[PDB]
RNA sequence: CGCGACCUCAGAUCAGACGUGGCGACCCGCUGAAUUUAAGCAUAUUAGUCAGCGGAGGAAAAGAAACUAACCAGGAUUCCCUCAGUAACGGCGAGUGAACAGGGAAGAGCCCAGCGCCGAAUCCCCGCCCCGCGGCGGGGCGCGGGAAAUGUGGCGUACGGAAG
């Protein structure tokens, strides 16, 4: 066989992957940011209850590690509500107040004084 | 204009807080700290200043392995025994 | 600027000296943790000599010293192959040996040779095995008689 | 009641789990309660629930790592979550078989010469 | 600056969450010597660092 | 045996044999890089008689410090001080280009320990020594006890502390009359012992 | 072909052994034994082979 | 041309380990000033000191003579008293300045390479069985893999040693 380019370069080697004899962790780590420790509690303000029965959402106060797709998830497992959509913010606190815009057929209203805040 | 006006254009800054030493030396353009000499691997420290020594020793945070390992020094690290139960 | 009449005098002060002084505070208590460790070496070793070994008569170097008979390191080699002692048994048997002395004379090796033959009388070796006693081991009456000595075995007096 | 660390052990897996996350629903709605101005009952409920999770927790965790180790206990490879954390040079330090090793040499002199037990007549 | 960073924007939450006086149930309590809030941080006069 | 030979043959080191081996391994090793590993020791009577026994894990490393003396690390000319102090050009450093080779190798190589080190070549402008190593994790040297001493914490970084042969030879240290100005444990601990008052408590 | 440093040295140091006038205590080893001779050695060798464990 | 040995040298998220950083009073290796003193100052002095750099341990280092001596001779190292502000160095100016012997604290010695002789007699690792397992070790079994003759182990080291 013979060498067309001038260049010699690193012929490609074997590879394997890893097989190892035992686990550098033992258990796997259990999730601490689960669908209820992700959510704290909703907001009580004047201007969340004026957002919840005009615009048909709700409002809560969340960790700030959390996805808008996590805060859909989490929502969607508690109360077993379909979401439109999700907004969040960071507040001046350090605290994330997400905006969860329900689906059309469910209202918030209802949904709030089942769940306990009105 | 030495002093007073040239004291107003004082807008953009050079440090910020440095994310080991947590101070506000990590220089931006050198972009290594004045106060723990950060993207080295050895902490910042010089003899010439015990005042600075002193600041930040072992002592100084919360210890927060050291004094776990002190008490188990005083027992000489027992592991995987319990006191016997009621 | 010295005064009228006087020695002069160079005191070797002149280095920084008050941050490398020892202060000998620590006297007494090093004297107790000396003696403390000395009677717990002395029980431990427990019937054996307190002072150690057995070190030969030997003879100061120089011109200021050599009327004067002192201690010496060990046993010479030629002293115990005299005395008819194994070179590695003395030291088991409680008897200090150093290889490197020489003899250049006849009688001081002639006063070693004594002392490690009255040595040899006068130790009490207990039996390796308690139960069953052996060839050299001394006898039951008088290893119920064996005691330590404190002060050095068999002092070396001028 | 007054939960407790003693009667949760011989509880099975998924029992404790679904206490957990009963638990769970309890501590946010007291969360809620909170908000909203509740009473001082539930103010103080909320750290007893707290402390409830808080023991479940530690039991099922217990429970999982004692079953751990002893699948591991009689294997060469076992993980770094089940090896002794004593000190590191402790770790490193050479173990009681290999400082014990003695070569042939010294084995046939503290053989052949035993240090004797001997006292001298004064 | 509207043109934050996280971190910065982290920092000051915890600054402003500092900032806030003592509750007045504490001096009540036995051996109390705080008498008021003495780190406390006027925007105008001390500014903060950063 | 055949090492006599050998250190009889490297003994004789200006005879045309050992001359033309010495440039020829010169040029290889002036061709190779600064810090590289051989893979069995150039010189095997040397290194046997230095320590190594061809087990597994000891290794020898073959590295190159480039030759020449010490230059004061100054701007350009500028020192400080007083005449006496304007050393800069023709000052000689303290330890011997071995200790310095030993204790590179050993920093590269900070999970082994130097054992020892011997000399392979030399040209010019570099010279050539190789180091010995041990792994004191491996367990053909733990279980051994005669080797094992090796695998103790106070033998941590010998070349560093200078405690190897060529670390040795700088700190001034041997019995005699030759060496007064380190009887202690070092050149320090002299000067420490003797440029102390011990103030009694009774004086 | 621009070979590895490696391929290089390998090469070149035998370039240089032909190069270098080699004493005749190293030359004394090129001149070595041929074919037929060689392998009536090894064929004689096999016979006293020592043991494999 | 190909195949197969070895040698040099690479690539692996390969199997198992190890080092990194901190404290730094005490310890070891290096680097290393100037104030100051000399009634100035340049050699000296401050001073192998401060600052700098690297590395550890519970102590470190040193350590079992290529020694001291010149005697009727002592005998590893370390520390204390003394030698001694002595011998000696020094614009022989200012200043600097150990050791031997002696008395004590302590006390302990040893091992390789070589020279050799024993069929590599040596070592590591994986698989299986029994035991122990929070310092992965003890035993047996593998026509299991590897290191090693470019030298592992046993005897043997200047006090001699080996063999008959
Ligand atoms: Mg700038
Ligand atoms: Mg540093
Ligand atoms: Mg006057
Ligand atoms: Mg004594
Ligand atoms: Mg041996
Ligand atoms: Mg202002
Ligand atoms: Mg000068
Ligand atoms: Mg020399
Ligand atoms: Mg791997
Ligand atoms: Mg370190
Ligand atoms: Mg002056
Ligand atoms: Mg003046
Ligand atoms: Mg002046
Ligand atoms: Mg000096
Ligand atoms: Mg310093
Ligand atoms: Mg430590
Ligand atoms: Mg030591
Ligand atoms: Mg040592
Ligand atoms: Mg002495
Ligand atoms: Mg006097
Ligand atoms: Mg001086
Ligand atoms: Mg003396
Ligand atoms: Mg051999
Ligand atoms: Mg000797
Ligand atoms: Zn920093």
């Amino acid at each position: 066989k013979i060498r067309t380019s001038p260049t010699f370069r690193r012929p490609k080697t074997l590879r394997l992957r890893r097989q190892p004899k035992y686990p550098r962790k033992s258990a796997p780590r259990r999730n601490k940011l689960d669908h209820y420790a992700i959510i704290k509690f909703p907001l009580t303000t004047e201007s969340a209850m004026k957002k919840i029965e005009d615009n048909n959402t709700l409002v809560f106060i969340v960790d700030v590690k959390a996805n808008k797709h996590q805060i859909k998830q989490a929502v969607k497992k508690l109360y077993d509500i379909d979401v439109a959509k999700v907004n969040t913010l960071i507040r001046p606190d350090g605290e994330k107040k997400a905006y969860v815009r329900l689906a059309p057929d469910y209202d918030a209203l209802d949904v709030a004084n089942k769940i306990g805040i009105i | 204009t030495k002093g007073t006006s040239s004291f107003g254009k004082r807008r953009n800054k050079t440090h910020t807080l440095c994310r080991r030493c947590g101070s506000k030396a990590y220089h931006l353009q050198k972009s290594t700290c004045g106060k723990c000499g950060y993207p080295a691997k050895r902490k910042r420290k010089y003899n010439w200043s015990a005042k600075a020594k002193r600041r930040n020793t072992t002592g100084t945070g919360r210890m927060r392995h050291l004094k776990i390992v002190y008490r188990r020094f005083r027992h000489g690290f027992r592991e995987g025994t319990t006191p016997k139960p009621k | 600027a010295p005064s009228r009449n006087g020695m002069i005098l160079k005191p070797h002060f002149h280095k920084d000296w008050q941050r490398r002084v020892a202060t000998w505070f620590n006297q007494p208590a090093r004297k107790i943790r000396r003696r403390k460790a000395r009677q717990a070496r002395a029980r431990r070793i427990a019937p054996r000599p307190a002072a150690g070994p057995i070190r030969p008569i030997v003879r100061c170097p120089t011109v200021r010293y050599h009327t004067k008979v002192r201690a010496g390191r060990g046993f010479s080699l030629e002293e115990l192959r005299v005395a008819g002692i194994h070179k590695k048994v003395a030291r088991t048997i409680g008897i200090s040996v150093d290889p490197r002395r020489r003899n250049k004379s006849t009688e001081s090796l002639q006063a070693n040779v004594q002392r490690l033959k009255e040595y040899r009388s006068k130790l009490v070796l207990f039996p390796r095995k308690p139960s069953a006693p052996k060839k050299g081991d001394s006898s039951a009456e008088e290893l119920k008689l064996a005691t330590q000595l404190t002060g050095p075995v068999m002092p070396i007096r001028n | 009641a007054k939960i407790k660390a003693r009667d949760l052990r011989g509880k099975k897996k998924e029992e404790l789990l679904k206490q957990l996350d009963d638990l769970k629903v309890e501590l946010s709605q007291l969360r809620v309660a909170k908000v909203t101005g509740g009473a001082a009952s539930k103010l103080s409920k909320i750290r007893v629930v707290r402390k409830s999770i808080a023991r479940v927790l530690t039991v099922i965790n217990q429970t999982q790592k004692e079953n751990l180790r002893k699948f591991y206990k009689g294997k060469k490879y076992k993980p770094l979550d089940l090896r002794p954390k004593k000190t590191r040079a402790m770790r490193r330090r050479l173990n009681k078989h290999e400082e014990s090793l003695k070569t042939k040499k010294q084995q046939r002199k503290e053989r052949l010469y035993p240090l004797r037990k001997y006292a001298v007549k004064a | 600056s509207s043109h934050k960073t996280f971190r910065i924007k982290r920092f000051l939450a915890k600054k402003q969450k500092q900032n806030r006086p003592i509750p007045q149930w504490i001096w009540m309590k036995t051996g109390n010597k705080i008498r008021y809030n003495s780190k406390r941080r006027h925007w105008r006069r001390t500014k903060l660092g950063l | 045996g055949a090492y006599k030979y050998i250190q009889e043959l490297w003994r004789k080191k200006q005879s045309d044999v050992m001359r033309f081996l010495l440039r020829v391994r010169c040029w290889q090793y002036r061709q190779l890089s600064a810090l590289h590993r051989a893979p069995r020791p150039t010189r095997p009577d040397k290194a046997r008689r230095l320590g190594y026994k061809a087990k597994q894990g000891y290794v020898i490393y073959r590295i190159r410090v480039r030759r020449g003396g010490r230059k004061r690390p100054v701007p350009k000319g500028a020192t400080y001080g007083k005449p006496v102090h304007h050393g800069v050009n023709q000052l000689k450093f303290a330890r011997s280009l071995q200790s310095v080779a030993e204790e590179r190798a050993g920093r590269h190589c900070g999970a082994l320990r130097v054992l020892n080190s011997y000399w392979v070549g030399e040209d010019s402008t570099y010279k050539f020594f190789e180091v010995i190593l041990i792994d004191p994790f491996h367990k053909a040297i733990r279980r051994n006890p005669d080797t094992q001493w090796i695998t103790k914490p106070v033998h941590k970084h010998r070349e560093m502390r200078g405690l190897t042969s060529a670390g040795r030879k700088s700190r001034g240290l041997g019995k005699g009359h030759k060496f007064h100005h380190t009887i202690g444990g070092s050149r320090r601990a002299a000067w420490r012992r003797r440029n102390t008052l011990q103030l009694h408590r009774y004086r | 072909v621009k070979w590895p440093r490696y391929i290089r040295l390998q090469r070149q140091r035998a370039i240089l052994y032909k190069r270098l006038k080699v004493p005749p205590a190293i030359n004394q080893f090129t001149q070595v034994l041929d074919r037929q001779t060689a392998t009536q050695l090894l064929k004689l060798a096999h016979k006293y082979r020592p043991e494999t464990k």
